[PDB]
């Protein structure tokens, strides 16, 4: 049922994406229709200057779209050669592993207390704010 | 199941703000044209949408720069040693002790505010 | 015994996933030298708010209120940085 | 001992068998909200198609359609670049893992990542709580 | 005025005076004229007034003809005279380190669409020598690429990127990406010299730029690929464009990963068994490489050998640099190994005729691909068309043909040192490839079908004579280097075939002649050869019981070995005495880096000339039944006192263990008589 | 198009590049063959390129081997250049083999963005003028 909820969520996020794009395609046309026959306004040239700037960074060959294709190149090469590097299996003693498990446990139980205190304090302070 | 909770109430907030976006389209169409110039809300929506694009582009720049940190060091990584592991445990523990010491120095101020106000 | 780290990892993924202010995008499984750097890139911000002259003291007050000594865990983390575990010199490998 | 352990474990189970039943009710509530959003949009989508027969008459109409269509293009590039980044991160994490997850070293290194995440949340939320202690 | 009649005359004058100083010391006399052109004229002439169109373009053309003349001066290398910088070096440094370089960049940055537009504007149909403004602009831009391609070739090796090399990789935030403009010259059809000089610069940015050439093409990258592929396929294209495209793709295997994926264009499929099938997709470069090597089209279109060479060099890099997703998709092609190996079934002219060196490289590179495939594809999964191709190579006796050729080619090199023998690098490549093929043909003899002991005995004797000819030229660093490489092969063949070399008499003579030439040559180069020759003699003496009657010139062989041992044991003695004067070295136990020089040679190694000389002296003492032949050599040399004095220090220090034991072994053999 | 083995009808600029000796072609017989093949274009001159016709328009519509957006742009090129509908679809295919500085699939979006479709018609006019010149 947990796995079925993950599948419901992954359907409903994709359905919100459809509906939000449809709201945007309605509002865009209603605004073009609302301002039709009027000159460009200061709000509207500001909106355009921000959109032209954003479209600049999205097209720039050393911003996002260049880097994302180079990351995908690097990962493919590293995986193609990494599967031919030669495992040096450091066997670690069962009792050094027993101590490392206890260290990580006490540190994780400690982290859990800090993550309590920050949530506890962040609802107490909301009760002074009201 | 708790990982479904946080994904559901996020999607509920997302869906409730998109219902509120589409109410601006329903109100704009219902407003007579002789008053449609008094209804700022479509321009407030487009300004907020651009501010959301500007924040998303900072987040998507950071994750590319964190991925380029990760691959630039993973390209040199040739084994894990026991020394890399001990020095990772030691550094995370020293960061844990330092952050517990900071949190004490905030949690005591939270108590002093609490005993001043309730 | 045989009850390994995967039980503790299952609780580690919980402590992260109950602190996730869920993003639009996933997180990266950092390699061990990014983990060493992420620790020190964070401690170098904590130690511009708290002086190390009081750090382990205030941490021991806060976590001692929950039953943790920091001194025994530090002296263990010193033995876990002196413990020269052994060298498995036998595996035949390679293609060159 | 086994009697009280089993009697605890069945209470532990029936709690989670209520929490899942909260999530199915909230999911099918979100489905109702997304259905209302669609029956609100669908009449607007058609009335705006009829009004799309209006003839543009100034260069200010042309440049205005281009401005608002640039936002529709940026939306359809950002919501793509999110999936393009997501496939990069999901392919990185699923190839940085050697083929035996029963290994203690992989299990320790993944514990140390989630500890580093826990600490990066503790840094950020201590740096939020202290600001509220500076705002009262 | 805006008019340049004296400037046009001056640039022609200085260009003629520089072109007239090929062969005199007066080159310093033009430095102020050349520096004035590089500093005052070159960075400024685009900022000047002009009254007439194309004059700016002719001034730039004449400045770049002067610079291209200076950058193609030869040096006759008198390595021993003056502290004065050459006119070429001053030009290189001025272009690498100043605005003079950025001007040559701005001229390459004009772009092909601007040339195409100027040629479309011209009121003419220019005859082939007519200096119309677009053909003049093509001359200026070709000269700019040619200047940059000479500056980057003639810069001394240094760990520093010059501002010229940096400004060839930098992204000007409000400018065209220069690498994308350099690559867009692939669209230029009106002169096939322009795209070649652009691709020749891209082949060097691929080996020196700190950023991916693929990212620097961005949204153009796939269209630029589709254009490069269309010219590589085109049956009317300049062959030298196809060679420069293939060699740019060779370097893209070596250094440009995302660019070689883009050009490989592998279309993946889901296998029924969870395996990823790969296939040659509609824009794979390998479709054109597979047409160029097809014998069943070479009977119809003569593929000229420098182009077959370039197609095979690209295939060699894909095997060197383990591009297995491409190699799998080539291993699955019908006739791949039949067509690929077809030049190894040819017949070459002798080395004393003008053979085309591209064919010698082609055969050397095919041999390297066969070596890499048989090394990686561990005794099983190798292709069946390759398995019967290696069998065909054995049945046609091609082992004995290529044996006789790599023998005569090594004699011809020893017969032509002292002339300026131009093809020596390709000769070294073929000798290197034949060495690699034969060491794999002993260890994988079952797969190579190399199981005839008569053919193995010929391969050994042709490697022996073919080593002797290169080690009897003690003045030639080239012959010594090739001879020490073949002596490494000879020693492997000797030990792996020490049951089929059924006579010893034929081996001892040429090994003494090899030793005596290896004693006439440099001690520091030939240490790593003296050891191989002593190791060969030990292995040969170990094959058969022999007497002093049976070893050619035994009393000189024992002398040559004893005199070499007295070099080695004195050098070991003082090495062990300087470690007794330099107190406290540290245990510097981390340094995981690879093969460079000058860290000191420990002479106490099992492979050391000293230690192999002691064991050779032992095997030679076990042949002199009364000891009277050896005692006539040690009645000359003080070698016993020398060995004992070094043994005495080695024992006191607990140093030199292999020498200490080998000395006691020689003494224990001597104590028998 | 480049997967159907039809006899591609060379540009006059490909022929020009060959007769200039700037190609790799060195066989007398290959220049003889391409001259005996094309001398009628050299004798038809500019009149090798012809005005629009309802018969050419009907063939272009009825042809199955040309994808619709290349017919629909070819008929726009025909009106814009005063050119025969079959020759306009040929000229478009020559430009999309010789000088289109994009991928075979950016051709899809350049046939869907009307501002890019108009910019492509103008580059094909300059290509028509180099063809007539050649």
């Amino acid at each position: 049922n947990q796995t079925t909820s993950v599948a419901k969520i992954a359907q409903y996020k994709r359905k919100l994406m459809d509906l939000s794009h449809r709201t945007l395609q309605v509002l865009i046309k209603q605004e073009i229709q609302r301002k039709s026959g009027y000159a460009i306004q200061a709000d509207e040239e500001q909106l355009r200057v921000q959109l032209d700037t954003i479209q600049g960074e999205l097209n720039a060959p050393t911003q996002f779209k260049g880097r994302l294709n180079e990351l995908m190149s690097q990962i493919r090469m590293q995986n193609h050669f990494g599967a031919v590097r030669s495992e040096e299996r450091y066997y670690i003693d069962a009792d050094l592993l027993r101590e490392i498990k206890q260290h990580l446990k006490q540190q994780q139980e400690g982290l859990s207390h800090l993550i309590s205190i920050i949530k506890d304090d962040l609802e107490d302070i909301k009760l002074v704010e009201h | 199941i708790q990982r479904n909770t946080l994904n559901i109430d996020k999607l509920k907030i997302e869906t409730a703000q998109e219902l509120k976006n589409a109410e601006i389209a329903l109100r704009t169409q219902k407003t007579p044209p002789g008053l449609q110039h008094e209804y700022a809300a479509p321009a407030d929506y487009f300004r907020i949408l651009v501010q959301q694009f500007e924040v998303q582009l900072q987040q998507y720049r950071q994750q590319i720069e964190e991925l380029e940190n990760h691959l630039a060091t993973q390209a040199n990584n040739s084994h894990i040693t026991p020394q890399d592991l001990s020095m990772a445990m030691q550094k995370i523990y020293q960061t844990f002790v330092a952050l517990a010491a900071q949190l004490q120095s905030i949690h005591e101020n939270v108590k002093v505010l609490k005993e001043q106000y309730l | 015994d045989t009850e390994g780290f995967g039980e503790l990892l299952q609780q580690a993924e919980q402590l992260a996933a109950e602190t996730e202010g869920i993003s639009e995008l996933p997180h990266v499984e950092r390699n061990l030298q990014e983990i060493q750097q992420a620790g020190e890139r964070l401690r170098s911000r904590t130690l511009t708010r708290t002086s190390q002259e009081t750090a382990d003291v205030k941490a021991s007050v806060l976590l001692g209120s929950r039953g943790l000594d920091i001194s025994h865990i530090s002296q263990r983390l010193e033995s876990l940085s002196a413990a020269t575990t052994f060298e498995p010199l036998e595996p035949v490998k390679d293609t060159d | 001992e086994n009697g009280e352990k089993i009697t605890s474990l069945h209470r532990e189970v029936e709690k989670v068998k209520l929490d899942q039943k909260r999530l199915d009710q909230e999911l099918d509530f979100i489905l109702s909200q997304q259905k209302e959003l669609e029956d609100l949009l669908s009449p607007l989508e058609e009335l705006v198609k009829e009004q799309s027969g209006t003839i543009y008459l100034q260069h200010a109409d042309e440049e205005r359609e281009k401005t608002y269509k640039l936002a529709e293009n940026i939306d359809a590039q950002l919501k793509r670049m999110a999936q393009d980044l997501k496939d990069i991160i999901e392919h990185l994490n699923t190839s940085g893992a050697p083929a035996d997850t029963s290994d203690p070293l992989q299990q320790i290194c993944k514990i140390l990542n989630a500890h580093m995440d826990s600490l990066q949340w503790i840094d950020q939320n201590s740096a939020l709580l202290q600001r509220k202690v500076e705002e009262v | 005025q805006g008019e340049y009649g004296v400037t046009i005359a001056f640039l022609r004058l200085i260009t003629t005076l520089v072109k007239g100083q090929l062969g005199s010391t007066q080159s310093q006399g033009l430095v102020p004229c050349v520096m004035f052109v590089l500093k005052e004229m070159l960075p400024s002439y685009h900022k000047w007034r002009y009254n007439s169109h194309g004059v700016r373009e002719q001034i730039g053309c004449l400045i770049l003809e002067l610079i291209h003349a200076i950058l193609n001066l030869c040096h006759e290398t008198d390595l021993h005279s003056s502290h004065t910088p050459s006119l070429q070096f001053l030009c290189i440094c001025s272009l690498a380190y100043t605005e003079a370089g950025q001007t040559v960049i701005n001229i390459m940055g004009i772009g092909v669409d601007t040339i195409d537009m100027v040629m479309a504007a011209q009121p003419r149909s220019d005859g082939a020598e007519g200096q119309g403004q677009g053909q003049l602009l093509i001359k200026t831009v070709k000269l700019a690429f040619s200047v940059t391609n000479n500056v980057i070739r003639l810069k001394p090796p240094s760990n520093v990127v010059s501002p010229l090399e940096q400004a060839l990789s930098q992204h000007g935030a409000h400018g065209n990406n220069l690498i994308a403009v350099l690559a867009k010259y692939i669209y230029h059809k009106h002169d096939p010299a322009l795209p070649r000089l652009a691709i020749q610069l891209l082949k060097r940015l691929a080996t020196v730029a700190p950023m991916s050439v693929y990212a620097c093409l961005g949204n153009d990258a796939a269209a630029i690929r589709d254009a490069f592929l269309t010219r590589l396929q085109s049956k009317i294209e300049d062959m030298r464009i196809k060679v420069m495209i293939l060699e740019f793709l060779t370097v893209a295997v070596e250094t440009q990963p995302g660019l070689i994926e883009l050009f490989l264009n592998l279309e993946v499929k889901d296998g029924s068994d969870g395996s990823k099938e790969f296939s040659l997709g509609m824009w794979s470069c390998l479709h054109a490489v597979l047409e160029l090597i097809d014998s069943q089209q070479q009977d119809r279109y003569w593929c000229p050998p420098l182009l077959h060479r370039a197609a095979i060099a690209f295939l060699h890099a894909l095997w060197q640099d383990r591009r297995d997703s491409a190699m799998l998709v080539l291993r699955t092609k019908p006739k791949f190994w039949e067509n690929l190996t077809s030049p190894l079934f040819g017949t070459l002219s002798p080395p004393s005729e003008t053979s085309e060196p591209s064919i010698l490289e082609t055969c050397a590179l095919i041999m390297k691909i066969i070596c890499l495939e048989i090394y990686y594809v561990v005794k099983g999964s190798l292709d069946q068309s390759l398995k019967d191709t290696l069998k065909k190579f054995s049945i046609e006796k091609r082992f004995a043909y290529w044996s006789g050729y790599v023998k005569s080619l090594a004699v011809h090199v020893a017969e032509t040192e002292g002339s300026s023998c131009t093809s020596l690098l390709e000769y070294q490549m073929l000798v290197s490839a034949w060495r690699m093929l034969l060491i794999i043909a002993t260890t994988h003899a079952d797969i190579m079908h190399l199981t005839d002991s008569v053919v193995r005995r010929q391969l050994f004797l042709d490697v022996l004579d073919g080593t002797k000819a290169l080690l009897l030229v003690p003045a030639s660093v080239n012959c010594l280097r090739l001879g020490s490489m073949k002596c490494t092969l000879l020693l492997i063949l000797l030990r792996q075939w020490k049951r089929e070399l059924g006579s010893v008499d034929e081996i001892l003579g040429p090994l003494t002649e090899i030793l005596e030439g290896v004693l006439q040559a440099d001690q520091q180069l030939m240490e790593k050869t003296k050891a191989k020759v002593f190791s060969a003699f030990i292995t040969v003496l170990q094959m058969k019981e022999m007497k002093v009657s049976d070893i050619p010139q035994y009393s000189q062989l024992v002398l040559n070995v004893c005199e070499t041992l007295q070099e080695e044991v004195i050098a070991l003695f003082d090495q062990t005495r300087h470690s007794l004067a330099l107190g406290s070295a540290t245990e510097d136990k981390d340094s995981m880096e690879t093969d460079d020089c000058s860290r000191s040679r420990h002479r106490d190694q099992r492979d050391g000339v000293c230690v192999l000389g002691l064991h050779l002296a032992k095997e030679l003492c076990e042949v002199d039944e009364d000891g009277d032949s050896w005692l006539q050599v040690t009645r000359r040399l003080p070698i016993l006192p020398t060995l004992l004095t070094t043994l005495e220090v080695s024992l006191r220090m607990k140093q030199n263990l292999h020498f200490t034991e080998a000395t006691l072994h020689l003494l224990l053999t001597l104590a028998r008589t | 198009a480049a997967a159907a083995g039809g006899p591609c009808v060379r540009s006059s600029r490909e022929l020009w590049t060959i007769l200039l000796g700037r190609s790799a072609l060195r066989e007398l017989s290959q220049i003889e063959a391409e001259l005996n093949k094309h001398w009628r274009r050299l004798l038809e001159g500019l009149s090798y390129y012809k005005p629009p016709s309802p018969s050419s328009a009907e063939k272009v519509k009825a042809n199955k081997d040309v994808a619709s957006p290349l017919k629909e742009l070819g008929l726009r090129i025909s009106k814009f250049l005063g050119l025969d509908e079959e020759q306009s679809v040929q000229l478009l295919q020559c430009y999309l083999q010789e000088d289109y500085r994009g991928t075979r699939d950016s051709v899809k979006t350049v046939l869907q963005d009307e501002r890019q479709s108009q910019a492509l018609i103008l580059k094909i006019a300059d290509y028509y003028y180099e063809e007539r010149t050649c």
